[PDB]
């Protein structure tokens, strides 16, 4: 009685949602930048590879300085790249070798990651010893870590495979917030470039933002039709895009709470691993299942180019803060460094 | 007379780039590491030389029918041409003993895999020992026995009429090597016929038992190529020296001399293009 | 490397490119062993000798100069297909199979026919292991096998009741070139050890037939 | 993180001398070693230098070929072999930690040095001392004969201060960068050549000798050095 | 009562989400847009720079 009258409630709630977002689709965003010019042919050539990594790339995360990157592969170790004269910095070895995410803090003071141990490990790259050391394990996640991504020095923000997203306090290794609302495992997630909101998305095909501060979900984004792996936020904050396991890059608004462009192909049919914007936010990369990388144009949903580098799956890809080049991470074992020339 | 020239310069042609791409796709990949890829470039480099330096410079032999490089450079020539067949024959040996410790000793095998200083131990063991066989022999037969019965103009072993040195040296270089290659060939069919036995003892089981007569036929080729390029000229040596160019018809001995260098031509195709990692290379170079 | 601070960093990017070789040959002679079953199948107890060294449990041993390094995937309660391509590198599967439990037999027959025709195993072996095979011939008598298979008209001997579960599961192999290595054992049996290193040996022979271009 | 020093002391002119650095507190095989020797009322020298792993080694030409230094990684040890001492060998010696890769700040850790006595980029610190009181703005100039900025945009400059009775600390790496532990109130300036440290809010603590070297090559230089005073 | 429970949480949380002020679509892809041309010339992966600034030649 009581349960059946609330999930009918729901319905209605869902309904005027829909009917609101439908109310504000005034025009298409391909309508917008018709009259616009296309960006061309993107060519980029590959500049740097990074060889040293004896198993499949899962992550990989550029620091603030635009020069080192840390890479994580399944042969234990965490790399750090110094992508000017490809110099190995350091060699990080991780406890467990089942890492699927890694991430740089802005500080550069800082490295993250974690897979299947369900432990976030924070690593000192700054000691008196000279050596790198695990500053703090973050328990309390019961499934695999999809996601991490750091706010400063003390916070970072973690995705799990237990539904969950959560906030932690590095010096107390406590998650201060827990982000509950998806109801399958959240894969990515990406930081607004002020750091008050971050968007995840999860196997339920859906993409929620959330508030640091206050804890709670903003507003939900479906849309997709299989599982979102990928997700990343548009330069100004005010978008993102996300990658799925159907062959389709969805760009949804915050403010318009909708999607607005999608960015598939009929020759494509693979899933999508990575998505990353260039410095001004007018291409949209993707990695892909097919072994190659797409350049879209993110206004009007071309693809620009392609990245055609590695014999395995791009498993993640990044841009620099100052757009100078792209990186790409694969299951071959080798992360390439892209840029164009005039 | 035109026509040898030309296939004269397709064995120049298919040896040349034919152990170029064994090269190129070892070069290329950083994953051809291990020591069986180690002993396949060295099978390769071995061949390559034969058909880039003493094929094309043996062209003029034949067409002219007079060696005019003069006699030091016949004496180079002649080490050089001994020393990579020899080789190309020691390398076939290592390749096949690398083959039957896979199978027989399987863990063993694994463990050292990719043990690169042990890869290239053994490739200089090869060269060291295939000069020891015929490079003292060559250059110091003429100061030792005295003066040189090779007539001007031609390029020649000193020993290409001796009968006692050629067939000690042919059982070092072909004899005992043919035996290895079939001994250790034999034991990867019985190892692989025992194991299956066992198993046995569906369509999977179709499909291992076929797997198994496939490698059989590969390894009878194997053997069979090695011994049908090296055999006759090796017999034709022993034999010729005996009765001294009497009894064998001179054209004989240049198509069993040309059999050896087909064989530099056939290895491409045998041991790298019919191996699993070496076949990707080639198709990710082209 | 024109400097002289740039040619000590770059010193130190060598020393690390050669600690990163030695510790990939040592991986390298490592078997890894993906472990898999039902619920309760007896993957916790499959070997003795082994120690363990929410997340993956991770159980290594040494056994006649080979390292096999067993990983537990049954504590991750999250979505199978995003993250068991970690293990498409897996040497062998070991599938652990309950024949005193009729409510999950069936369960057992799906989570192998996933595993068996994934995409990522399509090359890897699979260890099927059929524990409790003597309270299987125990709760036979009473318990006919029919129960849990309707379509089963054989004989109602352990013998032939066994051999038909065990055809069952290799009936989901749609790939030739897999192979399935079978196995009844006992809660007693003491010799699963032997069990595994017999199947990995034949696999690296496989493996190394590959490796040498025989095949 | 400790460097002590030990082996030094008397000895007579033409003979041989065994100096030890033990390293305890840090990873000892991660970093390159320098010994720096400093002679009586003069300023630092630098005598050689090991890098990690062993594969590079440098030394002053004034000590080539009489000096050998080593390490033994697995007892966190330096040595220093010294043969044929003259009387220009009568110097503290300092043991220098130095790591290196991209951002590192080599000449971090200096050792307490010990104590011997027997029985080329230019680098000019004109100004030998500089009365200074509290509170007051300080700079400090260094002059290099030739160019410290190299091609990939680092100036290879360091500035040290050893205060009476102590060790060599590092202020400023690579002509700008602060030293960790070190107050921001140093800072480094320079361009090409012509190098200046302004101290703002002098302290009794910067009371002390500053020493300009260059890192762009082999060997080493030191500055003179300037006295601060009150 | 595990359903119930959740059905209420659910409800409550679509109230939110229902609630909040909708720009029109127009009204944000040309935001997208205009910021896409502002920072053109300052992205060198969609227009590259001269080989002399390139740290990757
Ligand atoms: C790639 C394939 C075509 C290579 C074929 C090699 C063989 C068939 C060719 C190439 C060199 C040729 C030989 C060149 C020289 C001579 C010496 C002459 O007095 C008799 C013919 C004879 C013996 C030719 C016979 C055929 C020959 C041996
Ligand atoms: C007439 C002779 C001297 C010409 C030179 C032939 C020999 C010395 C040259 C030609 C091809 C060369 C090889 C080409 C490729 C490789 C693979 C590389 O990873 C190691 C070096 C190595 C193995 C080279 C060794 C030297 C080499 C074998
Ligand atoms: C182990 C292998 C690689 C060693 C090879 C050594 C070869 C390249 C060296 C060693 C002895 C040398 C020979 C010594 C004597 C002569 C006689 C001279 O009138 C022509 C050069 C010639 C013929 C030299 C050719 C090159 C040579 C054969
Ligand atoms: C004409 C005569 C002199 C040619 C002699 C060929 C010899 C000297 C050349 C040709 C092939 C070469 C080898 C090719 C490959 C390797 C593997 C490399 O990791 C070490 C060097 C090593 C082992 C080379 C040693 C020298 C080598 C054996
Ligand atoms: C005087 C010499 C040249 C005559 C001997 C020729 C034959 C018997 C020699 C030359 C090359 C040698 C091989 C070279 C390298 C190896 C690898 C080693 O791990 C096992 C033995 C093995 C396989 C050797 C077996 C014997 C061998 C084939
Ligand atoms: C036997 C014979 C040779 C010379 C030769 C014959 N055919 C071609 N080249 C070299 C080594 N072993």
């Amino acid at each position: 009685s009581e349960l059946d009258q609330l999930r009918q409630e729901a319905e209605q709630l869902k309904n005027q949602i829909r009917d609101a977002r439908k109310a504000c689709a005034d025009a298409t965003l391909s309508q917008i930048t018709n009259n616009i010019d296309p960006v061309g042919r993107i060519q980029m050539r590959t500049r740097r590879t990074l060889r040293g990594h004896l198993a499949k790339i899962y992550a990989m995360h550029w620091g603030t300085d635009s020069r080192l990157l840390v890479s994580a592969s399944q042969d234990g170790k965490l790399i750090i790249w110094d992508s000017y004269t490809t110099n190995k910095v350091h060699a990080i070895p991780l406890r467990s070798s089942w890492v699927m995410t890694c991430a740089y803090a802005p500080s550069g003071n800082y490295v993250a990651c974690g897979g299947l141990d369900n432990i976030c490990s924070i690593y000192n790259l700054k000691t008196r010893e000279g050596n790198v050391r695990v500053s703090r394990e973050l328990a309390g996640h019961t499934g695999y870590l999809s996601c991490c991504r750091f706010l400063d020095d003390n916070q970072i923000v973690t995705s799990s495979g237990d539904t969950t997203c959560a906030l932690w306090d590095i010096e107390t290794g406590q998650q201060t917030t827990t982000f509950t609302g998806h109801t399958g495992d959240v894969m990515s997630l990406s930081l607004a470039p002020d750091t008050r909101l971050f968007v995840s998305g999860a196997c339920d095909a859906s993409a929620k933002l959330w508030d640091v501060r206050e804890g709670m979900c903003r507003q939900t984004f479906t849309g997709h039709e299989s599982d979102i792996n990928a997700i990343c936020f548009f330069p100004n904050g005010n978008a993102f895009a996300t990658g799925s396991d159907d062959a389709t890059c969805r760009l949804f608004d915050l403010r318009a709470d909708q999607e607005l462009m999608t960015y598939s192909h009929d020759n494509i049919i693979c899933g999508i691993t990575s998505v990353s914007f260039s410095k001004s936010g007018r291409l949209l990369l993707a990695g892909y299942d097919d072994f190659n990388c797409n350049v879209w144009d993110a206004l009007k949903a071309d693809r620009a180019g392609v990245l055609a580098g590695h014999d395995n799956r791009v498993s993640c890809l990044g841009v620099t803060d100052d757009g100078m080049a792209v990186a790409t991470g694969s299951w071959d074992s080798f992360l390439k460094i892209w840029n164009g020339s005039s | 007379t035109a026509v040898l020239a030309a296939l004269m310069a397709l064995l120049i042609v298919a040896t040349v780039l034919g152990n170029a791409l064994v090269m190129l796709a070892f070069v290329a990949d950083s994953s051809l590491r291990t020591q069986n890829n180690f002993f396949l470039l060295n099978l390769a480099i071995s061949d390559f030389l034969v058909g880039a330096f003493c094929i094309p410079l043996y062209v003029p032999y034949v067409l002219t029918g007079r060696w005019t490089f003069g006699r030091g450079l016949c004496k180079l020539w002649l080490v050089v041409d001994y020393l990579l067949c020899t080789s190309s024959a020691f390398n076939i040996v290592l390749i096949s003993y690398d083959r039957f410790l896979s199978v027989t000793r399987a863990v063993s095998y694994r463990a050292q895999q990719g043990d690169t200083r042990r890869a290239v131990r053994k490739m200089l063991l090869v060269w060291v020992l295939a000069f020891l066989l015929y490079g003292p022999a060559i250059l110091s037969w003429e100061y030792l026995s005295g003066g040189s019965s090779i007539p001007e103009g031609h390029c020649y072993a000193e020993f290409f009429y001796n009968w006692y040195f050629l067939i000690t040296a042919s059982t070092l270089e072909f004899f005992t090597p043919f035996l290895s290659v079939t001994f250790f060939n034999l034991s990867i069919y019985l190892n692989i016929q025992r194991r299956t036995r066992l198993r046995l003892d569906s369509f999977t089981q179709r499909f291992r038992l076929s797997r198994d007569r496939k490698v059989a036929k590969s390894l009878a080729v194997i053997v069979s190529i090695f011994g049908l390029c090296w055999a006759p000229y090796t017999l034709l040596m022993i034999i010729r020296a005996a009765c001294h160019g009497h009894c064998v018809p001179d054209y004989w001995y240049e198509t069993s001399f040309w059999l050896l260098w087909a064989n530099s031509a056939v290895n491409p195709v045998l041991y790298p293009l019919c191996h699993h990692s070496f076949r990707r290379a080639f198709t990710k170079l082209l | 490397t024109l400097s002289a601070e740039e040619r000590a960093a770059l010193e130190r990017s060598k020393a690390i490119e050669k600690n990163l070789k030695e510790d990939g040959i040592s991986a390298a002679k490592d078997v890894k062993l993906l472990l898999l079953g039902a619920d309760n199948s007896g993957k916790s107890t499959i070997v003795k000798q082994m120690k363990i060294i929410t997340g993956i449990v991770e159980t290594h041993f040494t056994f006649k100069n080979l390292h096999f390094r067993l990983f537990d995937v049954g504590g991750q309660r999250s979505e199978r297909k995003k993250w068991i391509h970690c293990f498409e590198d897996v040497t062998a599967i070991i599938f652990c199979v309950d024949l005193s439990d009729y409510n999950r037999m069936h369960e057992s027959l799906m989570l192998f026919d996933s595993i068996c025709n994934n995409k990522f195993f399509i090359d890897t072996s699979i260890i099927l292991f059929l524990n409790k095979k003597d309270l299987f011939g125990e709760k036979i008598k009473k318990s006919p096998l029919t129960i849990c298979f309707p379509e089963y008209t054989g004989p109602n001997t352990y013998e032939d009741a066994a051999a038909y579960i065990q055809a069952q599961f290799e009936s989901k192999n749609r790939s030739p070139n897999k192979e399935i290595y079978c196995h009844m054992t006992c809660a007693t049996d003491t010799n699963n050890a032997q069990v595994i290193f017999d199947a990995v040996t034949d696999i690296i022979i496989a493996n190394n037939l590959r490796g040498c271009g025989l095949y | 993180v400790q460097l002590v020093e030990s082996g030094g002391g008397l000895v007579q002119p033409g003979g041989s001398r065994k100096l030890s650095c033990s390293a305890s507190g840090f990873a000892f095989s991660s970093f390159g070693m320098h010994w720096v020797r400093q002679a009586p009322e003069k300023g630092l020298e630098w005598v050689a230098y090991i890098s990690s792993g062993s594969g590079t080694i440098y030394y002053a030409d004034t000590v080539k070929g009489r000096f050998t230094i080593s390490r033994d990684d697995p007892k966190n040890t330096l040595f220093l072999q010294m043969t044929s001492l003259r009387s220009e060998d009568t110097a503290m010696y300092y043991c220098v930690r130095s790591i290196y890769y991209y951002g590192s700040s080599p000449f971090d850790f200096w050792g307490q040095g010990t104590t011997l006595t027997v029985s080329d980029i230019v680098m000019t610190q004109a100004t030998s001392s500089v009365p200074v009181t509290p509170g007051e703005s300080v700079s400090i100039s260094c002059r290099s004969s030739k160019s410290l900025l190299h091609s990939n945009g680092n100036t290879y400059l360091y500035w040290f201060l050893q205060r009476p009775g102590q060790s060599p600390q590092l202020l400023i790496y690579r002509m700008s960068n602060l030293a960790s532990g070190v107050p921001d109130r140093f800072s480094g300036s320079g361009s090409g050549t012509a190098f200046t440290l302004t101290i703002s809010r002098l302290e009794a603590e910067d009371v002390g000798v500053y020493y300009c070297m260059q890192h762009l090559e082999y060997p080493l230089t030191f500055g003179a050095g300037t006295k601060l005073e009150l | 009562t595990a359903s119930i429970a959740q059905a209420r949480k659910l409800v409550e949380q679509l109230k939110m989400e229902a609630n909040i002020d909708r720009i029109k679509v127009s009204k944000a892809a040309a935001d997208l847009m205009a910021y896409c041309e502002a920072h053109a010339k300052e992205d060198p992966l969609l227009t590259p720079v001269p080989a002399s600034e390139n740290p990757f030649r």
